[PDB]
């Protein structure tokens, strides 16, 4: 896969997901893009195949839940705790990687597999310089965005 | 001369534990046979003291005097126990129950605010041995539990908690997670504070006894957000010992 | 590195039974015949070392005790969490419906 | 009843999660009813003591007909819609409830308000009559043009 | 017009009726914080003044 | 869809026997839940205390089971802890208590046969909403 | 009574018009942005400050919190064509409620 | 010639820059008090444990706030209705982290703005005018007192109250409608008809009476110089203007008495507001809008939802987000 | 730096309350 | 404090003090019409 | 706080540049005949 | 190039007081009577 076209699946490069006085680059937001991480595949202890679920423009925040094929949930990020019952540790959710930097690897220890769950409800995930700009790691819109919006 | 509710409601009186008498200066006989347990607890701090943290590192800190801000609503009461006869006649108070616990907020000169959980939750003090009465020479010194000053549901102005809440800062929804890991991951203190009990007054006929008390426990660290401060609590106390 | 121990405890098996040691009482709803009155006695004398040791509670009827050997398979202990156990939460942990 | 240590039970905050004290000392209930502790209700006057509300009196004393008492009028609270369906405002149809005690409350604030604006309505016409000028301004008589320029 | 035709579709256009127009302010308040908006603050001001 | 004779069928006892349930007696079910239940029991849970709720598995698991008519009737009469040990008539409403709860003392043998076929028949309309709380509104 | 007073009539009725008519104007331009989501969402100095220090609170982070519990409540019924499944889990409550 | 015979016609004058009159004395200190310290409030004031869980909000500039976030923040919930003046507090350094500041602005505010109404009947008497100017400010200050006010009292707190500042508005507003439903209630839907009809009928009336002024000007000039203070002609043609609306609508939609006109436009806003007003305080005693969650089923009796029932998933979202660290037990009720 | 500006400018508006209300074009009868 | 709050008394109570005999001295009669 | 670092200069001139134009228009009207 | 944050506010200050200044002089004695 191409990492253009993987650059394009991700919502960070959406014009619906930025903000009035947001200004700058989208560079400024989630960073300068440096490579594609690989496709990210979701599995729990059974080892059927997990889909996060993916983040609607809509939306300034968006919870972590995961689906098997059919749409029925699997795994989720609670917030209470006390009557979980999709946890990742509940359900020994694990990610493997494949093609891009993490390609053939796969990880276990569960705020690892949480925090590339994060990553996968924007859909492909990247490795971005957040240095080089002081990036502030909130999306910003981009050039058909903000001529959209001046002309109309 | 019998006060009701309505007689002491809006004075304050409410956090001031009892006194006794400049007469009370007798000597309350301990059977070795006989149990015993402190029916009533009663702790009213009258100062509030916090260590200095200085840059050197090599200066000694002092503690420093605190304005209490949260008001009349500072003192420990209603605490009971059993008190123990030890083999080498010493006492033990073996705290159990009661309103053991008082959030307080205290401000430093230049105006930081220092919050702490006041307590002696699970207290276990002991007396010197050979305590065949108990008399204004009698001493208590022990060790209590200090828990986290937020319980685990307590959610932060982001909305993330320990028990409850979102794990990461989702208004930053692409930034790096390392930097925000010790405000992101809540965690849960558990230390312990040390307290003396000095006894100054005794009366024999009621088994009532009063006093003053130091305490020295740490403040709240914000669910492990910064560093918990020092604080030095002293005030008065009462309590009466019963036959049980 | 800092970690959430409620999280990590999911992954024990608090995750998966009830937690004698740790468990809001209102778990013991769960299953026939806990709740209030065994529940309130199991919680009351925790923690254990094992889950047999609930039997050992004093004051037992029979009938408690052949209904705590009935459940024993959905128990479990694993070590008090400070976090799950402080502010009388296994009493009440501030969740309704 | 399920074993819990009221006086001990540290809520969230901090505060007791059922006990904590009022600004000036006297023991009252927590969460956010710290507000009310001024109550005075004959159901819960029994457990109150010279200090505020008293630890051993809930531990001993707390009768079934308070604990009756006080469900009844938690499910009772005075709120509810103008149709008259009880509870919050996102409670489900079911219960048919607005307390007397909000129709009487709310028809005399309204009826008060009025009564403040009729009085101003009425207050300012009987002395612009009792002046003569409550039909308006005499054109060849108007004082403000017999008066000296403010600027 | 303009604010669907920018959204997805027609679907989150407001509906005409009371409660719909009232589930419109909520939905703007939750998902576009419209009340902090500059713009929404000068229609206020305009229509109170 | 329709409230058919199928909806109405409920467990009468623990052993298995079913009864049918009029239209007429739905009816006056709701109508009798609301004037002497909702208040605290308003969509299948307790507001005074939301541990316990009216959903058919939760009264499945109580003892003696609650998830038939003989046993919400028999609970009517002399309600008990959700175990079983202890009889909470002084607390809760019921006809042994009709003295102190008085919206119990007009309450006949077929009014409790409507309540109790209420609470059985509701969650087979309503599924997970009955007893669900706010999270299903 | 006020310290300013109109004084020409002519003014006084053209600011009638200005004031309503080009308030609503102004309230257009806002939703032509929110047509794209170029919405006045945030405070990113608010938002650094509140996630390093999680005792920071304003009125505006609480508005936040409000927003994100509205989201998650009304978004399954109100966008049934998304086939929103949020588990009880992962709602965000307060306590209690 | 005495002392306070003098003072007495220096403080009724008609001839001050600025009339003091009896009210005026109430005022000018109440409202000099509340600005005061609203000023350095809002500029400087530590963070304020707004719902008595020992939380503090910060309100003030100093203390990381903007125009939009800042607020002086309403009095802690610990403290409920009880009176807490400067001199209850141990030191100034309590009596801010608990909110002192608001009860001494919104007192001092509520006394000067009603003492303001009075001074608008007092001044209208001195120059000979009618009367009721004062009664159409009775709608915004019932509708403060209302916020500020009222609604404490029936919630047992002015924690409660709604903030000041900018974005502590729109948080009393939101919780105000998780709570009340404030959308579903006729005395708010009227007062929305009060505001939007006002502004409807005020540039209604700009653009008529703009619309018809009488030719006194050149192409060059504003027409505004066509308009001498104080002339005793009228400045536009009603009839003209008349006419114009009249075929708009139809002839006898449209007003052709200047007086039945202007007591119109009056009258809509001002009664609509009382209705406003109104609406916050008979909800401060938990009298809400109205509630059509499940009103409609089918034959079997499955909930059909209606947009009564989406409002109602919004609303639940504010409830259960609100005060997130303050509820301990499962119902709202204050 | 913007607690200054935005003191200012509310600063400012004071100022001009004052000179529009006491150093105002004056009302004249002509 | 105390001083404080003598001195917020005594202040409140002057003012109060002008308000009512401010409107006793003479009031209807203060108007450009009809001397009551 | 982490304030934009353009946010002053752009408050001042937004500020000064209009306000300036209309002090210089005012300034000539006044010292017309 | 790492440049004083304030050099610009002081810059644009700088230039465009005392030159607003002379162009409020200048105007109003064009417009004088001639
Ligand atoms: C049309 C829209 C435009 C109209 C413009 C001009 C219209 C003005 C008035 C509109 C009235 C329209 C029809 C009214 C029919 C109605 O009301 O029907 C309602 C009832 C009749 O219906 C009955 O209403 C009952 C209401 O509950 C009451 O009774 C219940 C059962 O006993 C419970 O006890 C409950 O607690 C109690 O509140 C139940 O729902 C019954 O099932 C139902 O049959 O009429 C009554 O009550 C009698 C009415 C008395 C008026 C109330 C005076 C007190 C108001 C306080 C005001 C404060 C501020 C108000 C803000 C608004
Ligand atoms: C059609 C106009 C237009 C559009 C669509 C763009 C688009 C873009 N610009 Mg360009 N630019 C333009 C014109 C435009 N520009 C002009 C005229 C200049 C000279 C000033 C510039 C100079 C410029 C620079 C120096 C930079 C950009 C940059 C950018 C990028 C980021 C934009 C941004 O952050 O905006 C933010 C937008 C706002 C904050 C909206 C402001 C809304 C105003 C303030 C409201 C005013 C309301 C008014 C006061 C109310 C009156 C009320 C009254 C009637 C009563 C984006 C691709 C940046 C970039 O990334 O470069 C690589 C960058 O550094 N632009
Ligand atoms: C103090 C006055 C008062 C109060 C507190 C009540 C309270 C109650 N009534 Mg009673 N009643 C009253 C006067 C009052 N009523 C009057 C004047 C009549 C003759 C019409 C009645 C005849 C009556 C009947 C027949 C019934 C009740 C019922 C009830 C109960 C249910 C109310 C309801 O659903 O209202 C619904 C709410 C409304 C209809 C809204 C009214 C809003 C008005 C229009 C606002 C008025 C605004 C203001 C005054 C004027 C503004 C104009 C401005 C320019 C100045 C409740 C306890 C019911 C009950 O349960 O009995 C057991 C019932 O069946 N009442
Ligand atoms: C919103 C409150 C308010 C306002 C603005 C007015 C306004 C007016 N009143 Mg009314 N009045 C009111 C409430 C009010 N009244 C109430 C509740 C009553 C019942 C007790 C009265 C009984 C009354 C009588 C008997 C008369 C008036 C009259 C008048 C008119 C002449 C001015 C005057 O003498 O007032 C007097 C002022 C008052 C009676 C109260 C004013 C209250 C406001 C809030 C100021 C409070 C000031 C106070 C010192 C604050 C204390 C501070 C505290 C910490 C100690 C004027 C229209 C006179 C008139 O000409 O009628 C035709 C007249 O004779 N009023
Ligand atoms: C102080 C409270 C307040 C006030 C005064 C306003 C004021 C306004 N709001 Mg805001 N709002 C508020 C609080 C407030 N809002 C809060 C807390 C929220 C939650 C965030 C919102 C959410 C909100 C949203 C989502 C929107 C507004 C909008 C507006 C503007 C609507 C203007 C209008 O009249 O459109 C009315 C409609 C028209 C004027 C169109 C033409 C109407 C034709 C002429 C009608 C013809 C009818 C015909 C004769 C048939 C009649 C038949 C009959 C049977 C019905 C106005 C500036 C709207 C806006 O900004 O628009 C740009 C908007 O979309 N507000
Ligand atoms: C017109 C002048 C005026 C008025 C009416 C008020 C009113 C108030 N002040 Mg403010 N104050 C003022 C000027 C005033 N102030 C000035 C100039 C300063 C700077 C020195 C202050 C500094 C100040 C501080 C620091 C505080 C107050 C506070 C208060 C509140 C409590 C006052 C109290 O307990 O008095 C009690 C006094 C009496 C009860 C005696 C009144 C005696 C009269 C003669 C009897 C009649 C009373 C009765 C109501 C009749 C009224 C007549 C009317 C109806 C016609 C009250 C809102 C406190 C507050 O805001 O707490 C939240 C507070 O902390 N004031
Ligand atoms: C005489 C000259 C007059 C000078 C006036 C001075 C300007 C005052 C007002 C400035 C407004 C913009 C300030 C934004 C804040 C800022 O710092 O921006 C800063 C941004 C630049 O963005 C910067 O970029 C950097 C890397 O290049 C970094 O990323 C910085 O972090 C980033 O701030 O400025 C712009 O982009 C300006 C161009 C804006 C173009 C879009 C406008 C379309 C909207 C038109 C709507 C018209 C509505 C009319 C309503 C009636
Ligand atoms: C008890 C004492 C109360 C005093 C309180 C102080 C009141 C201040 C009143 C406004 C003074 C400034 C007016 C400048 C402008 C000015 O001097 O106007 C003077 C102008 C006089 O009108 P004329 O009809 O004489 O103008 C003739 C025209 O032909 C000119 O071309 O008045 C108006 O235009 C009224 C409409 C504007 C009314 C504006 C109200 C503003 C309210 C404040 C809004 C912002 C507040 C910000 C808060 C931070
Ligand atoms: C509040 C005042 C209530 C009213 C009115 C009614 N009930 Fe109730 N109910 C209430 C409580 C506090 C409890 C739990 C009591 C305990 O300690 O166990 C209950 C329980 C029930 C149950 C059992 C639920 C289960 O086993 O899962 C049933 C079947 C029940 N209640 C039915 C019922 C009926 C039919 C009522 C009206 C006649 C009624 N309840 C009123 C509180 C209250
Ligand atoms: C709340 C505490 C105060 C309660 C007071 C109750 C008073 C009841 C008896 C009032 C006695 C009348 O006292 C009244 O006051 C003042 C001072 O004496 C008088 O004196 C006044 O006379 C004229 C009247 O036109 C005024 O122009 C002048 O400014 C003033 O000197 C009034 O003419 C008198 O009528
Ligand atoms: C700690 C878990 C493994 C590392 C993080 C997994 C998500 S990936 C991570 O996401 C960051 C934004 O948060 C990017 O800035 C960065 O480039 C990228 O490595
Ligand atoms: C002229 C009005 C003065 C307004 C400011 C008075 C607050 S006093 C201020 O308080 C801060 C917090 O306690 C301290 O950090 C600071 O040193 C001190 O100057
Ligand atoms: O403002 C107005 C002027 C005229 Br003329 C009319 O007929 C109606 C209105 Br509203
Ligand atoms: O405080 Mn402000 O908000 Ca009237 O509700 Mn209860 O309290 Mn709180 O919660 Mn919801
Ligand atoms: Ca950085
Ligand atoms: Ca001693
Ligand atoms: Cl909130
Ligand atoms: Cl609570």
């Amino acid at each position: 896969i191409p990492e253009k076209l993987a650059f394009y699946d991700y919502i960070g490069n959406n014009p619906a997901k930025g903000g009035l006085f947001r200004t700058g680059p989208m560079n400024k937001g989630d960073g300068i893009a440096q490579a594609w991480k690989g496709h990210a595949v979701f599995r729990n202890k059974e080892g059927e195949e997990l889909f996060v679920r993916r983040m609607p423009a809509f939306f300034e925040s968006f919870p972590v839940i995961l689906t098997d094929k059919n749409g029925v949930v699997k795994a989720d990020i609670p917030f209470r705790r006390a009557e979980s019952k999709y946890s990742f540790e509940q359900q020994g959710v694990t990610v493997s990687f494949y093609g891009g930097e993490l390609n053939g690897q796969t990880f276990t220890d569960p705020p690892t597999v949480k925090s590339y769950a994060r990553k996968a409800i924007f859909g492909e995930i990247f490795e971005f310089d957040t240095e080089t700009l002081n990036s502030d790691g909130i999306f910003r819109t981009s050039p058909r965005g903000w001529f959209t919006f001046a002309h109309a | 001369q019998t006060l009701t509710y309505d007689d002491i409601v809006g004075t304050g009186l409410a956090n001031k534990c009892p006194t006794l008498d400049d007469t009370a200066r007798g000597a309350y006989p301990i059977d070795s046979s006989q149990t015993y347990r402190i029916a009533r607890l009663c702790l009213q701090p009258t100062t509030f003291l916090v260590k200095e943290e200085p840059k050197n590192k090599r200066q000694e800190a002092e503690f420093v005097p605190t304005k209490l801000v949260t008001r009349e609503t500072t003192s420990l009461d209603q605490i009971q126990g059993e008190l123990k006869v030890n083999s080498d006649g010493s006492l033990t108070f073996v705290e159990e129950d009661g309103i053991d616990f008082q959030p307080v907020t205290v401000q430093m000169a230049g105006g930081e605010r220092i919050p702490l959980l006041f307590t002696v939750k699970n207290l276990v003090a002991s007396t010197q041995p050979n305590v065949t009465s108990i008399t204004t020479s009698t001493d208590f010194k022990g060790e209590f539990n200090v828990p986290s000053y937020r319980t685990a549901n307590f959610l932060d102005p982001k909305g993330r908690g320990l028990a409850s809440g979102y794990d990461s800062a989702i208004a930053l929804p692409q930034a790096k997670e390392e930097e925000l890991a010790r405000a992101n991951v809540k965690r849960f203190s558990l230390t312990k504070g040390q307290i003396s009990l000095n006894v100054a007054k005794v009366d024999g006929r009621t088994g009532e006894i009063a006093g003053t008390f130091e305490s020295e426990q740490l403040s709240d660290d914000d669910m492990g957000a910064h560093e918990p401060h020092e604080v030095k609590i002293q005030g008065v106390f009462y309590a009466s010992i019963e036959p049980a | 590195e800092l970690v959430n121990v409620v999280d990590e405890k999911l992954g024990t098996a608090y995750g998966e039974k009830i937690d004698l040691n740790n468990t809001n009482i209102a778990a013991f709803i769960q299953y026939r015949g806990l709740y209030p009155t065994l529940a309130k006695l199991i919680v009351k004398n925790a923690p254990y070392e094992s889950v047999e040791d609930v039997l050992n509670i004093p004051g037992l009827t029979e009938r408690q005790k052949q209904i705590l050997r009935e459940n024993l398979e959905h128990f479990t202990v694993t070590e008090v969490e400070t976090a799950l156990v402080e502010g009388g939460d296994r009493y009440n942990n501030g969740l309704y419906k | 009843k399920l074993g819990a240590n009221v006086g001990s039970a540290q809520g969230p905050t901090g505060l007791g999660k059922y006990l904590m004290r009022s600004p000036t000392g006297e023991i009252i209930f927590g969460g956010e009813t710290m507000r009310f502790w001024d109550f005075r209700g004959p159901w819960l006057e029994p457990l109150r003591g010279p200090n505020g509300l008293d630890l051993n009196k809930i531990k001993n004393d707390i009768q079934p007909w308070q604990e009756r008492r006080a469900a009844e009028y938690m499910t009772h609270a005075p709120l509810g819609s103008l149709n008259s369906v009880g509870g919050v405002a996102t409670e489900i149809n079911s219960v048919n409830f607005v307390s007397p005690r909000s129709w009487l409350a709310t028809s005399h604030f309204v009826l008060a308000f009025f009564f403040l604006v009729g009085h101003l309505w009425h207050a300012g016409r009987a002395r612009a009559a009792a002046a003569g000028f409550e039909k308006g301004i005499d054109r060849e008589s108007e004082p403000v043009l017999s008066m000296p320029s403010l600027d | 017009l303009i604010y669907p035709l920018g959204q997805s579709s027609w679907f989150f256009a407001p509906s005409f009726g009371v409660a719909a127009i009232f589930r419109f302010l909520l939905f703007f308040q939750g998902f576009h914080n419209w009340t902090l908006n500059p713009f929404h603050m000068m229609g206020v001001a305009g229509v109170l003044g | 869809a329709e409230l058919t004779p199928e909806v109405l069928t409920v467990p009468l006892n623990s052993e298995g026997k079913t009864i049918t349930l009029t239209e007429k007696q739905y009816l006056e079910g709701k109508r009798l839940f609301q004037y002497a239940c909702a208040s605290c029991h308003v969509g299948g849970i307790t507001k005074t205390n939301p541990s316990l709720d009216l959903r058919t598995e939760t009264l499945a698991l109580a003892t003696p089971p609650r998830d038939n008519i003989e046993g919400l009737v028999d609970y009517m009469k002399n309600p008990t802890t959700y175990d079983g040990e202890q009889e909470i008539a002084e607390v809760h409403p019921s006809l042994r208590s009709a003295d102190i709860f008085p919206k119990m003392r007009n309450l006949t043998e077929k009014d409790l046969v409507a309540i109790a076929g209420h609470i059985l028949v509701e969650p087979k309309i309503l599924g997970d909403k009955w007893g669900g709380g706010k999270v299903y509104y | 009574i006020f310290g300013i007073a109109f004084s020409n009539k002519r003014w006084l009725h053209f600011f009638m018009l200005f004031v309503p008519v080009t308030g609503l104007w102004m309230s257009a331009i806002g939703v032509v942005g929110l047509a794209l989501n170029l919405r006045s969402y945030d405070f990113i100095s608010q938002e650094i400050r509140a996630a390093e220090d999680p005792e920071f609170e304003t009125f505006y982070t609480k508005n936040l919190l409000l927003n994100e519990g509205i989201r998650a409540w009304m978004a399954p019924q109100d966008q049934p064509h998304e086939n929103f499944v949020f588990p009880e889990e992962v709602l965000p409550r307060g306590n209690a409620l | 010639a005495n002392l306070w015979e003098r003072f007495c016609n220096w403080v009724t004058s008609t001839d001050n820059r600025l009339y003091v009159g009896w009210f005026g004395v109430i005022m000018i200190p109440t409202l000099l008090a509340a600005t005061i310290c609203f000023v350095i409030a809002f500029i400087a004031a530590p963070p304020v444990d707004i719902d008595g869980i020992r939380e503090p909000v910060s309100g003030s500039l100093l203390y990381g706030n903007n125009i939009i976030t800042g607020a002086v923040v309403p009095s802690s919930n610990a403290i409920g209705l009880h009176f807490y003046p400067i001199w209850e507090a141990a030191s100034l350094d309590e009596w801010l982290y608990n909110g002192g500041p608001y009860q001494l602005i919104i007192f001092h505010f509520l006394l000067g703005a009603s003492c303001y109404m009075g001074r608008q009947w007092e001044l209208s008497y001195r120059l000979g005018m009618r009367p009721w100017i004062c009664v159409a400010y009775s709608a915004p200050l019932a509708s403060a007192f209302a916020v500020f006010l009222i609604y404490p009292i029936g919630q047992g707190s002015f924690s409660d109250g709604m903030p000041l500042g900018i974005s502590g508005t729109f948080n009393f507003m939101i919780v105000f409608q998780a709570e009340h439903n404030i959308l579903m209630h006729p005395f708010h839907q009227l007062g929305v008809a009060g505001v939007f009809g006002g502004a409807l009928f005020c540039a209604m009336h700009g653009s008529l009476v703009t619309s018809s002024l009488i030719r006194e000007t050149t192409e060059t000039e504003s027409a505004n110089y066509g308009y001498k203070f104080g002339q005793e002609e009228e400045t536009y043609n009603i009839v003209a203007a008349h006419g114009y609306f009249g075929r708009l609508i139809f002839q006898y939609a449209s007003f052709n008495n200047s007086r039945s006109l202007h007591f119109f436009l009056a009258a809509w806003p001002v009664v609509g507001v009382w209705f406003a007003a109104l609406g916050i305080s008979t909800m401060a005693f938990n009298l809400n809008g109205f509630n059509f969650n499940h009103s409609v089923i089918d034959a079997k009796g499955n909930v059909i939802n209606t947009w009564a029932d989406i409002i109602n998933r919004a609303n639940l979202g504010m409830e259960v987000m609100h005060e997130r660290n303050a509820h301990n037990f499962p119902l709202d009720l204050a | 730096m913007e607690t200054i500006t935005y003191v200012f400018i509310f600063a400012c508006i004071i100022a001009l309350f004052f000179f529009a209300i006491f150093f105002r074009e004056p009302p004249r009868i002509t | 404090m105390e001083t404080l709050k003598i001195t917020v008394y005594i202040v409140v109570t002057f003012f109060v003090l002008l308000f009512v005999f401010g409107f006793l001295s003479g009031d209807p009669a203060r108007n450009p019409k009809r001397k009551d | 706080m982490e304030v934009n670092q353009l946010g002053l200069i752009a408050t001042a001139l937004f500020v000064l540049v209009p306000s300036v134009f209309l002090i210089i228009l005012y300034v000539q009207t006044e010292s017309q005949q």
